[PDB]
């Protein structure tokens, strides 16, 4: 295994949280975005005309993605194509963290570059609740 | 605990 991520803002949920890095550098600061559509990242975001590319001078985008329906590596690949700088997969149930693994089936696996991590449903819901309230959610990854 | 999906 378990690593760390730091929600730097807002104050309501800021702090250090456990996470499990995907089984597939330096410090990285980004801003969290929960997409309106395609929340499980099983289809291409360009089908929805959704991009996570950051405008010049602004924080890179960490996309929050729900667990389910497709492989974790496809989620990371689809988010990477949409321009995300990292992917956080919120677990679909409240349980201990698991290590996202390669599909084994039975590339693009050698072409996945963005950092990947699975977080708890509790932290996933807390992040979504802060974004729904109108606050930006910033985060620091030191892996 | 390890899983692919």
């Amino acid at each position: 295994e378990k690593n760390n991520l730091k929600v730097t803002s807002p104050d309501s949920i800021k702090g250090i949280y456990e996470c499990a890095i995907g089984n597939f550098g330096g410090t990285l600061v980004g801003t969290v975005v929960y997409p309106k559509s395609n929340q499980k990242a099983c289809k291409s975001y360009s089908d929805f005309d959704i991009s996570f590319k950051s405008k010049p001078g602004r924080l890179p985008t960490f996309v929050l993605i729900d667990r389910g329906d497709c492989y974790f590596t496809l989620k990371a690949w689809i988010a990477q194509q949409a321009g995300a700088a990292a992917i956080l997969v919120a677990d679909s149930k409240a349980e201990p963290l698991i290590t996202m693994d390669t599909p084994e089936e039975d590339d693009y696996l050698q072409n996945i570059t963005i950092p990947s991590a699975l977080i708890t449903k509790t932290l996933g819901d807390s992040i979504k609740s802060a974004l729904s309230g109108g606050d930006m959610v910033n985060m620091k990854l030191d892996w | 605990r390890v899983a692919a999906a």
